[PDB]
């Protein structure tokens, strides 16, 4: 019913007919999804549960009236209704890496996804873009990936023609993966289970993931497809972290920490009522090797060629360098060994 | 030991203020914010480049003037001696030499900069 003819040149003042409701747009991926939508001239609706101040950075991303802010409650389907009522596309990015007092991994990766998918059918939304995790297993060691698998099935049940995207480990300027490893310098050494020799990770750039979501909306065949967004190179955990500490010009001191001890350390950092520095599920997810799913389309099928980590790692970790190694180029550090 | 206690209390209070300053507020840091301030534009050169002193001679002479001030400090106790003639002559001698050094530096254009 809400069908809009695109007009203009695809710029800031153009019309694209991509009126969207980006849930959890106040987050690492959200910013880029909104910015890509905003620059094309799309009516972006941004639900938010935080303070309007935290949503301020999204304001310049769109033209006048192209970015509408309206509050929503994850436990109130009525609030979901009024934010998806006039949207032809709904994107779900709501997800926390740590269980909160009032929200648990089940509540954020199963209940809310299902509510968003269910309500979107009621309002007649055409396309839905759900964002799971590459390593989503119904018997995964981590509850985060456990709920990420249950919610994936429920979305397909509530919204049969919904595009499901499973990013590996998105990395970017405001990322909790590259910054996570680079911030371990404050704790002395770098604790790695089996010295990070038994874990393979395939991180994905934040821009590529965001452009994949936008291309999925533009692509008329993405309805019902399940995508897996991965990077072009697979790295050992030890090799990746060493490269992270290489472009950051920090002394790399890796010591093997046993799994039970590392889990005990993760439990200690969960005490913080604020955002935990690390979590037991965070430890398990980091140590868990990334799955390989060659039966699913990736960024390549959507026309976006994945950017190697080597090209876009200097941006993230430049702020982590000292004054001595601020102006050093991105070519002095040699690329890490890739298990390909 | 009381002075040590006072110093310890002051230092601890200052460091506690630093700790509260750096751990109470909500921190959100990114590369642009922590960049050096150059009135809105990017700096041309490093701030650790040489910065020429146009008053170097003034500082090198301030060294010797501080020396003379150190020599003059014992004067309040020096007035308690019985040899007031010799003490007064020597004190005035030191002050006259200080004035003469200042005058020599002034006339030979040492107090001027550049
Ligand atoms: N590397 C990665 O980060 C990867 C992430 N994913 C998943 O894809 C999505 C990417 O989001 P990401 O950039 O990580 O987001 P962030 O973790 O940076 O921020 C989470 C976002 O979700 C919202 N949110 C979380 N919990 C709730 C809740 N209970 N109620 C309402 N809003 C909530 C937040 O709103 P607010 O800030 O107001 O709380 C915020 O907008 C997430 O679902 C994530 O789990 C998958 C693969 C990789």
């Amino acid at each position: 019913h809400h069908a809009l003819i695109p007009h203009g040149k695809g710029g800031r003042s153009s019309v694209s007919g991509i009126v969207a409701t980006v849930f959890g747009a106040t987050g690492f991926l959200g910013r880029y999804v909104v910015n890509h939508l905003g620059r094309m001239g799309s009516q972006v609706i941004v639900p938010y549960r935080c303070e309007p101040y935290d949503t301020m950075h999204l304001r310049p991303m769109g033209d006048l009236g192209q970015i509408i802010f309206m509050e929503w409650n994850g436990k109130d389907k009525d609030s979901i209704r009024k934010v998806v009522e006039h949207s032809n596309v709904v994107i779900n990015l709501v997800g926390r890496e740590w269980e909160t007092k009032n929200f648990d991994f089940e509540d954020v990766f199963v209940k809310i996804p299902h509510a968003i998918a269910q309500v979107s059918k009621e309002a007649g939304v055409e396309k839905l873009i759900h964002i799971s995790h590459l390593n989503a297993d119904i018997k995964s060691p981590s509850r985060y990936l456990r709920s990420k698998a249950v919610g994936e099935k429920e979305v397909r049940a509530a919204f049969p023609e919904a595009t499901i995207i499973k990013p590996s480990d998105i990395f970017g300027r405001e990322d909790r993966f590259l910054n996570y490893f680079a911030s371990m310098r404050w704790f002395g050494g770098v604790p790695l289970i089996s010295l990070g020799k038994e874990t393979v990770k395939q991180p994905v750039y934040i821009v590529d993931v965001s452009k994949g979501i936008i291309n999925a909306i533009k692509d008329p065949d993405a309805k019902g497809k399940t995508f897996a967004f991965v990077g072009p190179n697979r790295y050992l955990l030890f090799d990746l972290v060493q490269y992270i500490f290489a472009v950051a010009y920090r002394p790399f001191l890796p010591y093997p920490l046993p799994h039970f001890a590392y889990r005990w350390v993760g439990r200690l950092f969960e005490v913080s009522p604020f955002e935990p520095w690390t979590t037991r599920d965070k430890v398990e997810r980091v140590h868990m090797s990334d799955m390989t799913l060659p039966h699913l389309p990736g960024l390549e099928d959507l026309g976006i060629q994945a950017t190697p980590l080597e090209l876009k790692a200097i941006e993230v970790l430049r702020r982590h360098r000292t004054y001595r190694w601020l102006t050093s180029e991105m070519e002095d550090v040699k690329p890490a060994k890739t298990v390909n | 030991m009381n002075i040590m206690l006072t110093l310890l209390t002051n230092v601890t209070l200052a460091s506690l203020l630093v700790l509260i300053a750096f751990w109470l507020p909500q921190l959100n840091a990114y590369s642009e914010k922590t960049s050096p301030y150059e009135c809105g534009f990017d700096p041309m050169g490093s701030a650790r480049l040489p910065f020429s002193m146009k008053f170097f001679l003034v500082a090198i002479t301030f060294l010797l003037f501080d020396l003379e001030i150190a020599l003059l400090l014992p004067l309040p106790w020096a007035s308690q001696t019985n040899n007031l003639k010799t003490m007064l002559t020597m004190a005035l001698f030191l002050l006259i030499l200080l004035a003469a050094s200042l005058a020599y530096e002034w006339t030979q254009k040492g107090l001027e900069w550049a």
